[PDB]
């Protein structure tokens, strides 16, 4: 039975490898999404800015 | 010591091995960054003697002696006279005055094997005599750090 | 030597390697997660000094 | 449970796992490099050696900076006593033991030194003192001060300063001196000259093989040096007192923890070679399997470590059939060619308990083999008191006792023979052949040689005789088809030689025949090579006999020689001369005994070269070997 359960154990340790693999793919598009999800921040302290030049 | 051994004996997941070199950096730097004469005459001045990374090091008393020597050797008799002052009032086999007495002994013996000029302001100001008599008590750590600071200044004595 | 002895053992080493292998992947999101709010107010406060 | 991990190839892991099977291990699981997240090729194993091997380095210098030996064993299980002490039970870490013994060895090396080099100045001021203040003398009249100038120095001949004092008397006028003073080894010598004149002295005195300066000791500041420096000697001689006591109890405390830190690090580093992180791991050993054995069955499977397989901590024939005849064929065999079987006993005996010490005695090449295998000559030895104490049946001319010894040693030996045809045949279990052929003309021709020879001596009445008997009427047999017997044999009446002949000649055609039937439920070349391999060694097994009949004879005849030229001139000339000619040939006739009683010991391997080669190859190597000692030893 050891020649049954080796290749799931070696395909195991592969899906396990994948699922950090994944892991570390949402990890980096967390770096991404908290850039674009940042970016936009500057037009609203800008506009908000010149909201209040224009009520001066 | 833990992330140097740790450096080496890696693991499988790179976080792990980033984390600790990367944290490795920062901690073997901020000991580093900081200046030895600051350092020196901040914990000399402060009554408060411990060990650090750059500590024990020769680089540090021999680019501090220069500046320490003001008063002919003040600083140095300064601080032999905060170990012989803290061997008279508060004696040895105590925990305070082991630490102090340690790392004073380790910097007065790389003091006096840096340069031989400042043997005189320990004869002159007396730190000399208790010296050799800690050796013969207790902490034998303490006791091979003052066996080392009587053994610098012993060596220029007799070629 | 029997079977049933490998076939628990792998069966409780895959399940181990499956949960060390989740449980492991988790701290990748849940420190990425810091990272892109830090990354994010640091590029909010880059562009409030020029803004001000 | 204990995790234990195995590495060997992919072809022998079923007979791999009997072995931990029969010696204590459950849930064996093949497994790869390639499923868990703990056994790959990874850079870590490399740094995990390197770091082993870094703390191996310190381990080295400091058991040489300790002075003591390099400590060894292979210590590994934790079954015996020194293992458990030797070898934790608990998991490998190499940094913690790499940083303790560091540690140990930055201050141990720095005490070595200051130690040594207080020493030295201790040492050098110390002779010094003695040198100035005897200098001083020839009281303050020479180290306080004056107007003559004073050249003090060691020197160990005499003849260098006479020869300096001459040549600096008939080079440099009247500027020397004459003093000898005795030191502890070197000499004192004084030496006197101008005070204008020391700078060329210094020259003369340094090339003349000596160091004759103005000044000894290197205290001169004041008046008189000597007491600055009896100050710095009483001051070195206390600090090299605490250096020395701090550097014996570093070194004391430090080298049962080296010693134990070697250990440890033998199985640290035989952990990096069982992780596989190497390549060349990789295609040596494919195969790498886990189980679960306990803490008690981990001492008793440690024990042994089966043929190849790598039995983690916290020729591979096991039973049969390597050596199971050869623990009493060789012995039994051997023992017969040497009562002069007292003296193996005795010596074979006397190294039972002085094992440990005679180990690390260093006294010969064969007697460590001989005290290493003690099961062998202890058991060789007291059964070859039996045999030899038979011979040395009587014997008191010649042709009378080489009549039986001769015929008794092919019995003797057809017994082995047919014992390890028996073994040969009880092994690979039609499903059996290669085995029913063999023994058939030999056990014919040589049955009927040892019949004729055990019917040989009941002959009486008249119908017998010795002439030999044994190989007279097998060589008399063969030769005639239409007589009956020549001498000595079982007249009933003529079919004997005939049978024997059609059963001999029928084992032809069945050796070949029986291959292809039993091989099934380029066997033509291997059937003819053993054919004719059988038929020169079914030959020469049976030639190679005399020799344990040959030497017994030759030893016995050279030890009832001398001592049958020894015993008659010992008690003659009675008075003194009796008890010293008495005890100078019996000292001597035992001397020259134990030697060549050795030299036939030394000399009976012939049963051991023909039983692991002749015996070894129709019974299935060196497992015969290792298996004899290994019998009587479990």
């Amino acid at each position: 039975s050891q020649k049954n359960g080796i290749a799931t154990l070696l395909q195991a340790e592969k899906e396990a490898h994948e699922i950090v693999s994944k892991a570390r793919k949402y990890r980096q598009d967390k770096l991404k999404q908290a850039k674009t999800d940042a970016a936009k921040e500057i037009d609203s302290y800008k506009i908000q800015k010149d909201k209040e030049l224009k009520e001066f | 010591p833990t992330v140097q051994s740790l450096s080496e004996r890696k693991y499988s997941d790179e976080e792990l091995r980033q984390d600790i070199s990367n944290l490795k950096e920062i901690l073997e730097n901020e000991y580093q960054e900081l200046t030895s004469f600051d350092e020196y005459v901040a914990e000399l001045d402060s009554k408060l003697l411990c060990w650090s990374p750059p500590h024990v090091d020769n680089g540090f008393w021999s680019d501090n002696i220069d500046e320490f020597k003001k008063d002919n050797y003040k600083i140095f008799r300064q601080l032999i006279e905060l170990l012989q002052a803290k061997v008279r009032n508060g004696d040895v086999n105590a925990k305070q005055e082991k630490i102090i007495i340690q790392v004073a002994l380790n910097d007065i013996t790389h003091v006096v094997e840096l340069l031989p000029e400042s043997i005189d302001v320990l004869d002159k100001t007396g730190g000399k005599a208790d010296i050799m008599e800690l050796l013969n008590h207790s902490d034998s750590r303490v006791k091979y750090e003052a066996l080392k600071a009587t053994q610098a200044i012993i060596g220029y004595t007799f070629k | 030597l029997t079977p049933n002895q490998v076939n628990d053992e792998l069966n409780k080493m895959q399940a181990f390697i499956r949960k060390e292998a989740e449980e492991k992947a988790k701290e990748i999101q849940l420190k990425a997660d810091q990272e892109y709010e830090i990354e994010k107010t640091n590029i909010v406060r880059n562009e409030t000094n020029n803004i001000d | 449970m204990a995790l234990v991990q195995f590495y060997i190839p992919q072809e022998i892991s079923r007979d791999s796992a009997y072995t931990l099977g029969q010696l204590g291990l459950v849930q064996f699981r093949d497994l790869n490099s390639k499923v868990r997240a703990f056994q790959r090729t990874f850079v870590n194993e490399i740094r995990r050696l390197d770091n082993v091997e870094r703390q191996y380095r310190y381990f080295y210098s400091l058991l040489k900076k300790h002075d003591i030996k390099l400590y060894e064993g292979d210590t590994d299980k934790y079954l015996d006593g020194s293992g458990e002490l030797y070898v934790p039970p608990s998991g490998s870490v190499i940094d913690d033991y790499v940083r303790n013994a560091s540690y140990l060895e930055e201050r141990l090396i720095q005490m070595e030194d200051a130690t040594d080099q207080i020493e030295v100045q201790k040492n050098d001021l110390e002779q010094y003192r003695f040198i100035l203040q005897s200098g001083d003398e020839f009281n303050i009249a020479a180290a306080i001060g004056a107007s003559v100038n004073y050249v003090t120095g060691v020197i160990a001949r005499d003849k260098v300063a006479t020869l300096e004092q001459i040549l600096w008397r008939v080079l440099r006028g009247n500027l020397f001196f004459k003093t000898v003073e005795i030191e502890q080894k070197n000499a004192f010598i004084v030496f006197s000259h101008g005070d204008l004149i020391i700078k060329r002295i210094r020259k003369i005195a340094e090339s003349l093989d000596a160091n004759l300066y103005d000044v000894d000791s290197s205290n001169e500041g004041r008046s008189q040096q000597l007491a600055k420096v009896n100050k710095n000697l009483s001051d070195l001689y206390t600090v090299l007192k605490t250096t020395s006591t701090t550097l014996e109890s570093e070194l004391y405390a430090i080298a049962k923890e080296l010693d134990s830190w070697f250990q440890d690090v033998t199985r640290e580093k035989a952990i990096f070679e069982i992780l596989n992180k190497s390549n060349y791991d990789t295609n040596r050993k494919i195969l790498i399997a886990e189980g679960w054995i306990p803490r008690d069955e981990l001492a008793t499977l440690q024990a042994r470590l089966g043929e190849m397989i790598a039995r983690l901590g916290i020729a591979q024939y096991r039973e049969i059939n390597a050596g199971l005849p050869t623990i009493v064929t060789f012995p039994f065999m051997f023992a017969i060619m040497f009562g002069h079987g007292f003296l193996m006993t005795l010596a074979a005996l006397s190294l039972v308990l002085n094992e440990k010490k005679i180990n690390k005695m260093k006294r010969g090449e064969i007697f460590d083999m001989a005290f290493t295998g003690r099961y062998i000559i202890l058991l060789m030895g007291v059964f070859s008191m039996y045999t030899g104490f038979l011979y040395n049946g009587t014997e008191n001319a010649l042709l009378f006792s080489n009549s039986y010894k001769m015929k008794l040693s092919i019995l003797m030996g057809f017994i082995h023979m047919t014992y390890s045809y028996f073994f040969s045949l009880a092994n690979h279990l039609d499903i059996i052949g290669n085995f029913i052929p063999g023994l058939l003309f030999m056990q014919g021709i040589f049955g009927y040689l040892s019949v004729c020879i055990v019917y040989k001596w009941a002959v009486d009445w008249v119908k017998d005789g010795k002439p030999a008997p044994g190989l007279l009427n097998m060589l008399i047999n063969m030769f005639l088809s239409p007589g009956t017997i020549d001498d000595e044999l079982y007249p009933h009446q003529a079919k004997v030689q005939v049978f024997l002949l059609l059963m001999a000649l029928v084992c032809i055609p069945w050796l070949l025949l029986v291959k292809p039937l039993h091989f099934k439920f380029d066997i033509m070349i291997h059937q003819v090579i053993h054919t004719i391999e059988f038929c020169l060694n079914c030959v020469s097994h049976t030639a190679s006999y005399l020799r344990l009949w040959a030497l017994s004879l030759a030893h016995a005849q050279l030890s009832s020689v001398l001592w049958t030229m020894t015993i008659q001139i010992a008690f003659g000339f009675r008075g003194f001369v009796g008890v010293f000619m008495t005890v100078a040939l019996f000292a001597m006739w035992f001397a020259l005994t134990c030697a060549v009683l050795v030299l036939m010991e030394g000399t009976s391997a012939m049963l051991h070269s023909l039983r692991l080669h002749w015996v070894e190859s129709m019974s299935k190597p060196y497992e015969p070997f290792a298996f004899e000692y290994k019998d009587m030893e479990v």
